[PDB]
C-alpha cells in the first residue's frame, strides 16, 4: 500500500478581485429645464 | 460523507485505480448528469463503490 500523504490531491479558488472592482455607473443628462425660464417658441400672429 | 470521500478517492489514486467521481469529473457530468451516471452504470467492467 501506498500513502497519499505526498501526493494529496489539490482544491482551487480563485483569487477575486471583486473587493477592489470599480462599480458600474448610470448616466443622467441635467436637462436644461423648463421650471427655470428656459425659452419657447416664438408662434407669431399678424395683425391686420 | 463528502470529505472522507475524498481521502478515499486520493487512496485509490495513489494505489493506481482510476476512480470516477461527481468531484472530480465536474466538467464531462456537467455536460451531461445522467448520460455521465449511464456511462458508468452501463459497463460490466467498472467496479462501483458504495459509501454507506
Amino acid at each position: 500500500v501506498r500513502e497519499p500523504g505526498s501526493q494529496a490531491c489539490l482544491a482551487i479558488d480563485p483569487l477575486v478581485g471583486e473587493e477592489g472592482g470599480a462599480a458600474v455607473a448610470k448616466l443622467e443628462p441635467h436637462l436644461q429645464p423648463r421650471g427655470q425660464p428656459a425659452p419657447q417658441p416664438l408662434h407669431t400672429l399678424v395683425l391686420a | 460523507t463528502a470529505m472522507e470521500v475524498v481521502k478515499f478517492v486520493n487512496f485509490l489514486l495513489v494505489n493506481g485505480f482510476q476512480t470516477a467521481i461527481d468531484i472530480f469529473e465536474d466538467r464531462i457530468r456537467g455536460i451531461d448528469i445522467i448520460k455521465w451516471m449511464e456511462r458508468y452504470l452501463r459497463d460490466k467492467t467498472v467496479m462501483i463503490i458504495v459509501a454507506i
